[PDB]
Order: C-alpha cells, then structure tokens, then sequence
C-alpha cells in the first residue's frame, strides 16, 4: 500500500503499477446538512459512471492498463518513449497532452470500437 | 524504434484545482450531551477522522491563502449553524416596554455600568400584567425618543428587529471542526516552513481532513491557534498597499487572563404560555471592573520580535504600535465571548509608546513582573456577524465567569499616507471575520482527481482473442 | 437462408410516453440582482440553454394539449413559488384594527374610489400606541358590522385570513422559463404548423429544452405570448359543447397602453419589534382615472379576421361579440400585474356590437383613429390563485405607472342555448389560470426513452473464443 | 455528431450504427426544491444501472451490438429479414414485437447465460 | 485427490444482522381523502405491498424482542408524524385568559364534571374584545393562581405549553401501516409458534413487508392488535424481575364496548384575523356517566385462563389480580383514543379479587350475564407522548360518540417484595408506549445481505482464453 | 421461480444454481421524509457499486460464478471437498471461513489480477 495519490512525483512507469490503490477510493461515502452530503454523494456516483460508460464505449471495460489499434500522430506529442516512461510524472505529462483530449475520444469511439463492432457481427454470422 | 499505439490507464494520480463542497467533521465526543452546540452542532458528523497525513515528494505546486474558497466555505457554514441554533429560541418582543430605570446600587455603591430598570409583563394569563425589575447594562439601553422624564428608556434593538434568547442548552463551545473533502477529491496541506501565503510551495502532503480548526470570534488580537513552529511570519496580499490587512502568527502563545470580579444572581420573567427566560438579578459587594491581564514581560518582547520582522519588509526605518483607529467599540475594542458573556476590551493600553523593534532588541529581558491591565465594556444585546444573522441577546451567567486564552496572532493594518520619514506605524483593526479562518486555514487546498489517462506504448493492437 | 437468433441493442432510438419532473431552468443573468423574483426565483436554475432543436423526421405521433401534464407541472410550480415568495414577508395582522375613513381630498376635489383612513398602531413601544392615517381604494375596504356611525370600516380580509406584504426586494417580473427534461426523457415539438391541439403531428423535432415561457397572468385578453405564425388559429378540447373555452391565437399582435395618471407618495408605516410596511400618501394633481387603450384601427380588423375563423366551424350563421356574463370584477373584468399594481379593467366597451365577421371583411379599410378606451379599477388585497395559496397585500408605487404590451390570444366561450337561429355569438371568460400555460404548451410532449431492444440476425451464436 | 435520437425515423440497418451517441446521453446532471434534482437524478442513475444490470445477467456487459445462441419461435414474429432491418424503424419494430418482452428474456437469463456459466466451470475443471 | 483454488460467487445468500431506515408502506386507499393522519400522513407511501411470504426452510436463528430496533423506529416515526400533524394548526396562545366559571345547569339538574366558563376574546377587529362562554370538563380547567375569588379559572396548559388545536381534516384513525426494508435488506419471520419472545426460532419465512401493524394507543388493555395464534402466551424480558412489564396474547379476544351517552353541541370561537377554534356547547338531556361494558362470562374465563398460564411459572401458588398501584390519572387509569374523544377509564372494578386460576378452572362456565360496567373520566387538553411532543387540545365531538373493539392482551407487572406465601399478585401498569408495538413486532429482525462469496474448488485457473 | 433467499437453507452445490433471482434485487427503488428515501437509496446504489469495482479489481467483472489462480492455503479452512459443497449452507460457510476475508481479497488484487495484466501488456507488445 503506497498510499491514495502517493506516486504522485514518480515516473509513469512507476506510478502505473499503484492504479487499483486510487482508483478503489474514487467511490466513498430540522437541516438542510442532509441535502449536501446527498448532493456531494450522488455528484460523486455520477462523476465515477461517467468515466465507467466511457471506458466500455473505448472497449476497455473492466480493464485498468488498456490497449486500442489507435495508432499516435506526431502532432500531439513526438519526444522518444524513455523521455515519456522512464523519465517523467503522469501530472506533468497531462500538462502536455491536454490539446488532444476530446480529439483522441472520438477516434477511439467511432473510428475503433463501433468498427471492431460492425466487423465482430459480420464474423460471428459465420 | 516501433510504432506507437493510444493506451488507456484508469485511476492515474492527476488533478485539477476546483471548488467543492466540504463536509464536517468532528471528535465524536460532544453529541452525547451538547446538543445543538452554536459552533459545530451535530450536523457535523461524529467522526473524529484520523489525521492520516502522506507525504507525496518530489511535486511543487502553487499555493493562494487570499483566494482560497475554504475560507468563504467556513463563512457561509458559521453563519448557517448560527442562525438555525438561534430561530428555535424565545423572541424578546413582548419585553419591549417603557422601561424605567434609576441606580443600581450595593452595599452604598453604585455600579457605573448598570442600571436598574423597571418595567410591565404579562404573567401566563394574557389580561394580567405586572411590574417587575431587572438589571441591564448602559450599552443595552437607550433613552426613550422623547424623554418626558428623563428615566424613561427602552431595551436598544426594537427600532431595528427582534432579539431572540440564545436557549440555556446551546452553548457557544469553539470545539474543534475538521473539514474533510469528499470522494473523488483531496485535500493537500503545504508542509514547506515559512511558506508566506502565496507561491510555489517546496513540500507538499495529502490529508483526509484539516486540522481541528476552533471557530473562535475575535478581532484585534486572533486566540486558541496554532503557533508558527519555526519563526514569526507576517502575511498579507499586498504589503505596499496599506488597505490590506496583516496579518501576524507568533512563534510562541502570550498568556492572557481574562476575567469579571462582581458576584451576581440570575433571575427568571415571564411573558408568555411556554419557557424560560433570563434576567440578571441582585448583587453581594465588592466593586471591580471586568478586566483583562497581559504579562508586560512577553508582550514587550513579542511586540519587540513583530518590529523587526516588520523592519525586514520595512528596511532603515524605526516602528511603532498605535490606537485603534475610531468608530464604536464594536470595531475599536477586543470584541471576545469568555465563558458566555461578550466582553468588550479597550486595547489603547497596549498598542501604544513603542520605538524600534531592532534597537529593543537591547532590552529583551526582566525578572518577572506587573501585568499590563485591559478596562472592559460588556453588554448582552449583540448583532454578532457585523449587522448578518438574527439580533441575539445574551443570557447572564451566575457568579464564575473567568477564562484564559492563548494570544497567537495579531490582525494589524499600517497606518495613513505620511511623510514615513525615518518612521513607519501599525494599528489594531479587525475587519471581515473571514481572517479569524485564513489564520489557520492557509497552508491548504482542495483538488479534484482526474483519473483518466491516454499515453503512447509499443504495445500494438487488441488483436482479436490475443 | 438460415437459422435466426436473439440478437441485444442497447441505446436503441424509442420511447414511451410517461409522466415526469421537469427542470426549472432559466435565462442566467436574473440573480446576480434579483434574489427571489415572485416567478422564477433562485430556486430556478441559472442556465440559459442553447436550443439545440433537431429535425427527426419521417416519424408522425399523437401530439394533445389538454390532457398535457406540462400544465400541471405549471400550476403547482407557481403556486409553489409563489408561497415560498411571501413567507419571509410582513403579515398585517396588527393593522386589523378600527379604520375611520372620510374622503380624500386633492385641488379643493374628491377622488373617486380612494377614502382617507385614520386608524391606531404600536409604535416600536408595545405600550404606547398612536394615530396615523393612509389612503385605501373602496374595494379593499367594508363597512364595519353596523353602521352605528358611518364612518367605521375595516381591512377586507379579516374575517377569513391575515395577508402577507410582498417584500420589495420580491419583483413580480414575467422573466422567460425555460423547461428542461432529466437524463433518459426527450421534449418533442410539434412543428406541423396549423396543428389545432389534438392528432397526429406528421413533422416532429427534439429538443433539450422548451423555448422560453413567460408566466403571464390575465384573465380575458392574454399578453405577451407567441403568435401563431402562419394563420390565426381556434382551439378547444370539444367546440361543439359551448362550455369548453376556446383559446383563439393571433397573427398580428395588438398593441395595448396600459396606463395610470395620478401623482401619488408612498408612506412608511410600522406597528412592532422590526419590521416596516407600505402605504398610501398624498397626490399632486391633475386627474383622470387608470384606464387602458386598444387602436380601433387594428382591433376591428382583428375581430373581424377572427370572426371569419369561427364561421369556417360555425358556417351560414352570423357571428356576435359580447359583454362577459356575470359575476364579481374579479372574473368579468381584464385582470393585469401591470408596473407592481393589479388592475381590473372592465371590456363591456370592447367585445360588443359586431357584425358578421365575413361580411365586415367589404369594410377591413381606414385611416388611422381614436383609441378604444377602458376604465380600469386598482386593489392591493389580492387572493391571486382564485383563492388557493395565501391571501397578499400589493405595496403601493410611487408615481409613474405606465406599461405597453401585445395582445396575443383571448380566452373565449359560446354564448349559451339560445333559438341560435341564423346566428352564434360569443363572451370572453377567465376559467382556471392553465389556460395561460396551454396558450405556450400546445406543441409539446414529455417522452421516456426505452433504451434496451431485441432482434433476430443470421449471427448464429456467440462461439467459444471465436 | 449525428445528432440525439437523429435516426429515429431511419431504417434498423441504419439507425444501429448511432448507439453510442444516444447511449452517452442516458446519464447526466430556504428551499426545497433540491429534491427535484436530487430525486430525478437518483432515478436516473437507478434507471442506468437497471440496463446494465440486465445485460450482464445475458451476457453482453460492456457491448451494445450483442449476439446471443437464443434461437427464434415464429410465433414471437415471422417476418423476411430485410422486411426487418432494410425496411422499418427500430420504434415502429418494437410496436410489433412489445408482447414477447418479459418472454425472451426469461429465456435469455437461465436458459442461456447460466447454462454457458455451468459448462464453462465443468471446462476450466480441467 | 487435486488442488483447490480460490473461486468467487455473487448474490451468495447470506446476511449480518444489523439497523438500517425501513419504508413506511400502506394501504393505499387512505390518501384520496384522508389528507395527514395523526397516524400515518401521506409521508407513508401509498405502495400496497402483497405480502410475498416465502418459507426458506433448513434455517435456524436467534430472534429477540426486547433488544429489537424496529420498536424504535416506529416511536420515532410516530412522534415525527404527530408534530408534522399539529405544526400547521391553530394555537390556543389568545385563549389563554380569565376565565369565570359557574355551574353547568342542564333541564332540571346539573352536570357532574362539567364547568360553565364565560371568557373575553378579540372579533376579527384587534381594539373590539367580546364576551362569551364555552363549557370546559373539569381536568382541563385549574383554579387560578390567587385564590381571591371561588369562580375565578384558567386553563390548564398556560404555566407550560401554548396547546396546538388538532385540526378538523387531521384524523386520529388507526389506519394499517406496513414496514418494508429497503434494497440488499430482507425481514424475516419467526413462525415457530409459541416463540416466547428470545432464541432460536426454529421456522423462518421471508417478506418484503410487515402485517398491517396499527399505531393504537392504551395503557392497561391493549387494543385490536393480532391473536397468538396457538394458544395464550406470557411475554417479559426477565420474569423473576418484578419491575419488568409482562405483556400478555390472547387467543379469543373479549369484545369491548367503549360509549358515551350525553347528547351535545359544538360551538365556534375565535380570537383574531381569520382561524376557526371549536369549543363546547349546550345539552339536551338524560344524563350518565361516559362508561365501558365487558361481559362478565368472557373476561372472568379469560383471567382464568391466564393464572393457569402464570402458575406454569410460578409453581405451588396461587396467583391474584389487583388495582392499578397509583398517582395521577395518567397512568393509574385504562387510556384510550375513541371516535376522536380521548377517555380515561378507571379499572380498579376490573382487575379485581380473582382466586388461583387453576381452581377456577372448576367453573369456567355460564349462561348469559350482566357487563362488568368501567367509569370514564373525559379530558381534552392532552401530553400525549408522557410529556414529549406539543401539548394538544382535541376539538369536541357533536353527539354521536362510541366505538367497539377487541382487547387483545395485557400489560401486567408482578407486584411488590411481599411475603409471597402460597401467593402472588399481578397489576396493570402501563410504561412506555413501546410496548404498543412489541406486541406485534415481536416475531421480526431486519437483515443485511452480504452478496459476495469466495471458496475452494477444482477448477484450477482461468487458463488464457480456456 | 425458487424466489428471493430461497435458497438459504440449501447446500452450497445447489444454493450457487440461484445467483441471478437474488442478485437482481439487490437493486430497487411540508416534509422531510423524502430524505429518508434519498439516505436509503443512495446508500444501495453506493454498497452495489463497491461490489462491483471489488469485481472489477479482481478480474470478474459481468460474471456471478467465476475462477481465479489462487491456489488454496490448509490454513484458511482444510476439509474433504463434500464437507463444502455437497454437505453445507453458504450461511455455514460464511461462519467458518469468515477470518480470511480481507487476507483473500488483498492477495487476489495485486498478487493475481494486476499481475495478470501486467503480463498481458508485456504479451500484447509482440
Ligand atoms: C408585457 O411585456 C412588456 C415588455 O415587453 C412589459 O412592459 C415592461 O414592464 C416592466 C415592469 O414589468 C417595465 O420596467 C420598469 O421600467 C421603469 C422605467 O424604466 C426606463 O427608465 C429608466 C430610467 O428612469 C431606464 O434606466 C430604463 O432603462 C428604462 O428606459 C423602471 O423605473 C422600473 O424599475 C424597477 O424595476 C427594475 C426591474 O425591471 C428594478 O431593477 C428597479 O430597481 C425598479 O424597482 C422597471 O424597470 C418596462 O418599462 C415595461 N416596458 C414597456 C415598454 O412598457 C409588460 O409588463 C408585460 N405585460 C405584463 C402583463 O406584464
Ligand atoms: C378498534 O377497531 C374498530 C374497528 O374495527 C374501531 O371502531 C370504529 O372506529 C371508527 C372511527 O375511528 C368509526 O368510524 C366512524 O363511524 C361513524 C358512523 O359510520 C356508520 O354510520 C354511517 C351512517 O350514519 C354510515 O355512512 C357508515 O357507513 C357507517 O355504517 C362515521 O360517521 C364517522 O365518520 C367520520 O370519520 C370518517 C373517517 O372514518 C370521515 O371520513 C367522515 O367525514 C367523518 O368525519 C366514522 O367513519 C367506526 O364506526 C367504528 N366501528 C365500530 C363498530 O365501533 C375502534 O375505534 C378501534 N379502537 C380504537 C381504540 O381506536
Ligand atoms: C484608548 O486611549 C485613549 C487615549 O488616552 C483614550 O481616550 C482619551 O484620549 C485623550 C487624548 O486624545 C486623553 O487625553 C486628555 O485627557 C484629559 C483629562 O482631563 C482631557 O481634559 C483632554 O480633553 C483629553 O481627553 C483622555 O485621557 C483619554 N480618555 C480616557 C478615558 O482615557 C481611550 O479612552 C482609550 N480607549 C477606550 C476604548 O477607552
Ligand atoms: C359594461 O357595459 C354595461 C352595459 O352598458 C355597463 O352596465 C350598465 O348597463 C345598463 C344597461 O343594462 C346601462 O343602462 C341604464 O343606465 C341608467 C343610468 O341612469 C339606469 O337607470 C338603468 O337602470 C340602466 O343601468 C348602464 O348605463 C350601464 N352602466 C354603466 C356605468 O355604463 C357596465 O357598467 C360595463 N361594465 C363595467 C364593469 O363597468
Ligand atoms: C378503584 O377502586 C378503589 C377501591 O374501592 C376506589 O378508591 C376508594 O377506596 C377506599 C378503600 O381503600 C374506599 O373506602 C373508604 O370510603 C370512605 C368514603 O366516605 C372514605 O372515608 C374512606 O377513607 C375510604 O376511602 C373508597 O370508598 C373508594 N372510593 C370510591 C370513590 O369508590 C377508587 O375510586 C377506584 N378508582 C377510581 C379511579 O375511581
Ligand atoms: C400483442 O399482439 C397483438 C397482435 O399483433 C397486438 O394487437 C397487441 O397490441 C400486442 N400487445 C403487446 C403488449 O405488444
Ligand atoms: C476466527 O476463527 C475463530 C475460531 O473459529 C472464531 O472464534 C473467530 O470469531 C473467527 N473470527 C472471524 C473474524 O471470523
């Protein structure tokens, strides 16, 4: 047990191996006091089954480390794999990718799940 | 090398800085017997959180005590438990009647700050009324609009609102809250040492919860914190521009002793069909003020130590400390609440007469001594949150009202646009109540996670089955 | 070809029509000033939603206004509102005392319908009360229980209820709502323009959101709403039975000039611990009774254009225009929230003398001309929601009253089982408030998405591994 | 972007390639008016998690397309294949079907998945 | 024989025995008219349960009344929905004056505990007060507080409460509640019959929902709750201790007769802005106490019967039942609920001078006989909650009074440490309201489920892809 | 239909035949008494997503019977394989092995299925 966020310094290829740790703890819990812990509470549930629906429409249901056929474009980022895994933390990477998220969302979407979906029909009709 | 391929990571430690609501928490022990304490009433929940603090290292992130939304959190939180512990209690409108008052005198005094009115009831039965008495201090009382005879004279409130009692069981207890952010956030303490409330902080830890924050109203001279375990620390938004308050944390607490010697009876009225209401009642002599002790030793010696901290944000030029600027005592005076009475203590005793804090530095020790000594004020009819929440009276206390406290911060100002020839000046004031929070509330930040991730790998396909 | 076997969709594009909550949301920028407008508060919420309307086409359902449940939403929402607006507020129970009222005199004349009443209050003292007096409008005044001196009268609400002031700060503002349904419900528009209110609409479109509503109340004409864009247009659950209403849209809007001309003086009255209360000063003058004018020019053709209309279900028959029937002012009169004052303006003089609406169409020509002009009385009691919710007292305004709007539908009936012999007439009517709704309401529906489906496909089985 | 319910007037062949963006839809959001939200937004979140819920008793958790070995009785519908899929909408195909609801999937949760369940335990045995 | 590895199953059945909120289902067709119930408002669910009783056979736990929580939770929920009940209603703080109380003279005679007081109260005007007169039952009306004058009275509440009016449309009616447990909880059943009350119940049945318990209040009798289905049974949480209750089943009830017979008139009053309060008017006459009849033959059998039950254990003696022991009417006498007029019944004539129920025996038999007849005392301003929540006062009924009803079972004490030779005593004693409902709830427990499960198999890994 | 708990008395060997009628209802759903059916209701939802992140974590997610790589320790419990599924309750069964609770789950997390993906990860590489 390393802790909730206590990776947060270290290098991606460290910090991967601690996910289930933080991720276990994403899902927690006269007045009007009942009407905030409800509305914290439900928010809370809503925020973690919006990244769980996300996540079976990638493919990747279930799974915490997660491959997809979606290839990289040099745009988004180009520095050499060591400069990314064994050198520096997910919060700083974040700060450098943060353009192409929604762009990367929606060619996981259509243009991989919904064609590895249409071509698995066209198999199993046989 | 190889091609590289979109990988998804769930629950990757990221965050982002984003408002939130809180939740309180508290040692689980009061709700027993302290139902609707006035600060922390049982809507905070019982928890009583460990303290489970995480050093994260190798991270430095930006800190801000003057936007931090905690402290508006807190405000908003404060004012809410009061006025909910307030609006289930008697109102004080039936008793506002013609007093008429004359001398309260004991054992052939008389007290300079009371006066014994007279005045009419109800008893239970609505067609029967009766005289009856009680004593009320000067500041509580105000001569009726015309003053026929000159002993006529109401209770202060009634050309603006109705005071309610705060109820005999709803005590005004500053026991300690924690604030704990909810699932899916963090709270992040900075533990860099002399961190000066804005800036990259060096060192930074995650937390469940704060500290146990005490929710003390005070303003001239903060109480009960927590000290700075290394040096005296001055902060403030802007030094340069004089409107923007200073606020001060000693290294180590001056002791003060704040105390009452009358010894005085608690009285029961009536005006009504359910209740208890209460009056304050007759006396048995020897006459002193309410008053307050600091030890001139400490004092001198701290108010030493805060001119040179001052002189190294204020360089070549001699300090000294001043009066309160003007207005009522409501702003002017060391507004207090000792054991359930709101004492109101002069400070122009003590904020006074003092040269440069470097060259005092050459005094810097006595053998232990006489006490400066505070003149009090106190009155019962209070408007608490500078004019927001319900008008409140006070009931007395019996007899054994005494306190002491821990002095850990000051709240200055610098003074008006002189010369500043050779010489800067520094004054009590203590402005919005918000900084009776920032002054523990500081060192923290709220973040929300964001646990999703898409990182490039060699890894190169789901391929089908594989 | 080959075997078929059960096939899973999920996020299949169907619905069930169901019963549901709708969200108040609003236009944003109401509450940076306007906390607790008396139609939607603060308690609706702050959003202003894009119209994202989608064309769905080839799909044709059964679209019905009056057994639409948005209306009922509606009813209780307002209603709703409406209390949780005036329960902070003042209650005049207190000024239920004797009122000695004689005439209000102004330029040496007496004013028409306000008598000056002198009465007894508290001052902020419970035992010393005093004189004052303030002017009231005849309707919210009765005689006291005999008239052993003439001059004895009464508040009117006293022997059934105690009315709160509205709270200044509390506008009555018609401000636009816009209704929004939850996650997994969908909000259809009709757009099959000339749909009469019940059938089936052959071009539908979604939308997140309904455009937004004006929650404007009057009981004869209606104001302020959305015309009909291609033809004017007759609606009603049965126009056979003439006890159904018929809400009539226009195409062209009139324009009506509401309007007041007194020059009137607000007072402040109290009768307390504190509080204060609204009340009726003294005029400067020159003096003509509050009324409201209707160009002649544009309502003769608008009668006329609606006439034919009504022959096209009414055919060889002459149609006429007249007096509402019957009753108290508050359901025979126009009733108004016109500046923060409630008028009541009579029609007697509007929906009268009228010819067959076809043959008028051989006149449909003039030159411009004098206004139609109605009188208009004014009262401050007010038991808004034909008695439900409490009984309000309207403050008074100070000086100029004044407000311009369109005429956009009328509330009608037929006449009643008369020989009709070659002819059909028709009065206007107030009913119950949800009209007002269904006259902005008529094209919607609420729908539940029914997001799971099964199919056949050759797609043999989900093979091992495969 | 093809647009909320946007296909609901399209064919069943052409209206199935839209699920994931009606799917993400199903899941969003002195007074008490509050409980308006809070009680829409929990039965929102109820009505979801009912849906997923029941696809995981089939099988199909984490897929919208799914196949399954159930095959069909005439009497439930007897109509050409491309009288289904080339020729109507999924709304005007559920007015048809709506009876044998409750029917199939009985079918589908014993006498499908747990079966498969069974087999796949006495496999793994070993 | 082979390895064994970790094999994991969810929805397991199995459950911890732990509190959790239960749903307060009803019958549903209370709340189309039946607008808040004293018992039972429409914050119970209208959801009808079926009661879905499945046997689950095999299974063998240990059920306990006494350390039970549902009890709990229903004295909660009873007192929430009285005070949710009465908070809207009118307040008697006006009333309370000085009242003038002579005599109730009715047609040649006088009445035994009515007073004839004659009192002043405001019209609707506040400065115009009236005289008038209501009669008032002597229990509800104390002499005031200075004995100057033998006709001068007050009511009762005045020196302690401010009595809440029960609203007309806010009835008393014991209308059958159902709990229900929510999601991932089950209740189960003990239906081992002649379970005493603790340990292990040895037939165990599932349901969704309780019977329909009735909130019924009385303190000495219990009424129209659910026969012990077998035989009678003795319940106490330890019976060698004498202090604790012995609640008693029946298996026949006795059917009582509870009656009234005055004839009588109700009369309006008021004291303010408009309101309606309903007070006691004027009698048409033959003239009997308020009384209740039981069947000689029915009870005498029926205290037999249980002596015999009670010497099973307590051996060798023989077993007398006597008057309730003393202090004030509220607890020394049968209490009751009746038609909406609450009676208090004496019982000293009931419980009375009975011989070793195992003897008695003997004669157990009779042919038709007179009633044993109880004496009733009447009063309507009510502590119902043995001094917790608001004071009432239940309006007067016109005419009509009486109900019918069955006694169910018994609350018992032992008596004192006398002697005990060849002998024991028992009487009524009436405790806390709790025992109202462990007299049904006694064969519940709510259950936790705990859905997920691991154990050994053969099955030896999830072999890639296998 | 044996109904819900209707198995509770059963054996093991036949109480694990009923998963589904169970599991299914585990899921349901001037005033403040509505907070009591937020409070319940919230606090359901919340309980059944622990179960299934806890499922998630340890690689079952979507399925009720499955199969895991941990072999068994004498230690936990060491009986004759009838003893356990042909001869006791799952209510007995839970009040023996109830001590290796938290021991099982903690070791099925990182020891079994983080370690499983990261041996898929190094696998999908090629
Ligand atoms: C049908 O719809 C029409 C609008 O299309 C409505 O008519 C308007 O009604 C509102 C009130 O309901 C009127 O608003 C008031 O106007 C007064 C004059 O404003 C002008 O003059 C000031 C300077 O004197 C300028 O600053 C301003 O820009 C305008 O040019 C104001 O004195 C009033 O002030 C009060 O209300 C505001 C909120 O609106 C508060 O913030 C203030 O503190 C103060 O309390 C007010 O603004 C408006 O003038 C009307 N317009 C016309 C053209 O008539 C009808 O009401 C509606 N029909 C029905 C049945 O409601
Ligand atoms: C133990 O359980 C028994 C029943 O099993 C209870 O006895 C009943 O108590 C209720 C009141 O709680 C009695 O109900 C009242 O009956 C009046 C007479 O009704 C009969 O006569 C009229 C014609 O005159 C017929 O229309 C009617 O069908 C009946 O045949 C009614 O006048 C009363 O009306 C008032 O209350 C109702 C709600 O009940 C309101 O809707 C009305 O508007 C009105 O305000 C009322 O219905 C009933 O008669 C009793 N039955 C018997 C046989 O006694 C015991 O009360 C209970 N024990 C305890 C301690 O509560
Ligand atoms: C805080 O200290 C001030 C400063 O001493 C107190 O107010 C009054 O201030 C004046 C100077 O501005 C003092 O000096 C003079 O006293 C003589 C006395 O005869 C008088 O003739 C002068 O007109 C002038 O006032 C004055 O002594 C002082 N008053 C008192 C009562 O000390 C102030 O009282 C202190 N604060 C509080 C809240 O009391
Ligand atoms: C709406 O119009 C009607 C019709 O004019 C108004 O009511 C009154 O109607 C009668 C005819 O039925 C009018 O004629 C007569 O007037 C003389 C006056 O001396 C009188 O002696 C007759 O008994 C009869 O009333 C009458 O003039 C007319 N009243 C007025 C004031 O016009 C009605 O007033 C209009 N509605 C409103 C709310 O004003
Ligand atoms: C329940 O029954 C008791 C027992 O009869 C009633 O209380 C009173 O009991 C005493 C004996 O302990 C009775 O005898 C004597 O009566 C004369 C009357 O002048 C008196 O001077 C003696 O001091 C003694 O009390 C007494 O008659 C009897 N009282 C009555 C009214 O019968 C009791 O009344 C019954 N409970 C209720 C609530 O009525
Ligand atoms: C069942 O089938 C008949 C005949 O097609 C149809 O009329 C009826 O509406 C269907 N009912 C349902 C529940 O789908
Ligand atoms: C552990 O095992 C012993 C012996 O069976 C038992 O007494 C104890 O309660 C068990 N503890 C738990 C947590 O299962």
């Amino acid at each position: 047990f390393l802790g909730f966020l206590g990776a947060a310094g270290s290098t991606m290829g460290a910090a991967s191996m601690t996910l289930t740790v933080q991720a276990r703890n994403l899902l927690s819990g006269l007045t009007v006091w009942g009407i905030k812990q409800l509305q914290a509470r439900v928010l809370a549930v809503e925020r973690y089954l919006r990244d769980q629906q996300l996540l079976g429409i990638w493919g990747c249901s279930g799974k915490l480390i997660c491959c997809t056929n979606v290839p990289w474009n040099s745009s988004w980022s180009n520095r050499n794999l060591s400069e990314i895994w064994d050198n520096m933390t997910w919060l700083q990477w974040d700060k450098e990718i943060s353009n192409y998220t929604q762009i990367i969302y929606g060619l996981l979407e259509e243009s991989q799940n919904q064609q590895e979906k249409n071509e698995q029909d066209l198999l199993a009709l046989d | 090398a190889e091609n590289l391929w979109v990988t998804v990571y769930y629950g990757v430690p990221v965050w982002k800085e984003a408002k939130t609501t809180l939740f309180c928490a508290s040692d689980a022990r009061a709700y027993e017997k302290e139902v609707h304490n006035v600060w922390a009433t049982h809507a905070c929940v019982p928890t009583d959180p460990s303290p489970q603090e995480l050093v994260l290292g190798n991270v430095t992130e930006n800190f801000n005590m003057w936007k931090n939304d905690m402290v508006d959190q807190m405000h908003e939180d404060i004012i809410s438990l009061w006025d909910q512990s307030l609006k289930p209690c008697v109102k004080l409108t039936p008793l506002c009647v013609t007093l008429i008052c004359s001398n309260a005198t004991v054992k052939n005094g008389t007290v300079e700050e009371m006066k014994n009115c007279s005045f009419n009831t109800t008893t239970e039965i609505r067609d029967k009324e009766k005289k009856e008495y009680a004593l009320f201090y000067k500041p509580d009382i105000v001569p009726l609009s015309e003053t026929n005879n000159t002993s006529e004279y109401r209770l202060i409130n009634c050309n603006t609102s109705a005071c309610t009692q705060a109820c005999p069981k709803v005590t005004f207890e500053p026991i300690p809250i924690h604030y704990c952010a909810p699932a899916g956030y963090a709270i992040l303490k900075c533990n860099d040492e002399t961190f000066n409330g804005t800036g990259p902080c060096s060192n930074v830890s995650t937390v469940q919860c704060t500290h146990g924050i005490r929710p003390v109203v005070s303003t001239q001279l903060l109480l009960n914190g927590s000290l700075a375990e290394k040096e005296i620390v001055i902060r403030s938004e802007n030094l340069t521009n004089n409107a923007k308050i200073i606020i001060v944390h000693l290294h180590t607490p001056v002791e003060i002793v704040c105390t009452r010697p009358n010894n005085n009876t608690r009285k029961s009225v009536r005006i009504g069909p359910g209740q208890t209401f209460y009056a304050t009642g007759d006396i048995i002599g020897d006459i002193k003020q309410a008053h307050c002790n600091i030890s001139e030793e400490k004092w001198n010696d701290t108010l030493q130590k805060v001119g040179i901290e001052l002189q190294k944000h204020f360089p070549n030029k001699t300090i000294k400390y001043n009066q309160s600027a003007g207005g009522d005592m409501e702003i002017t005076t060391h507004s207090f609440n000792c054991g359930g009475e709101f004492f109101y203590c002069n400070t122009s005793n003590l904020f006074n007469g003092t040269y440069n804090g470097t060259y005092i530095s050459t005094n810097s020790s006595a053998n232990s001594t006489s006490t400066i000594t505070l003149q009090c004020r106190i009155k019962q009819i209070i408007n608490m949150w500078q004019g927001v929440g319900r008008c409140m009276y006070a009931p007395p206390i019996a007899g054994n009202i005494t306190c002491r406290s821990n002095i850990t911060g000051l709240l200055l100002t610098r003074d008006g646009g002189t010369n500043s020839n050779e010489t800067e000046t520094f004054r009590p004031a203590g402005g919005d109540m918000r900084d009776n929070w920032r002054s523990e509330l500081y060192k923290y930040k709220v973040v929300k996670i964001e646990p999703l991730g898409v990182a490039p790998t060699r890894c190169k396909r789901r391929v089908v089955g594989r």
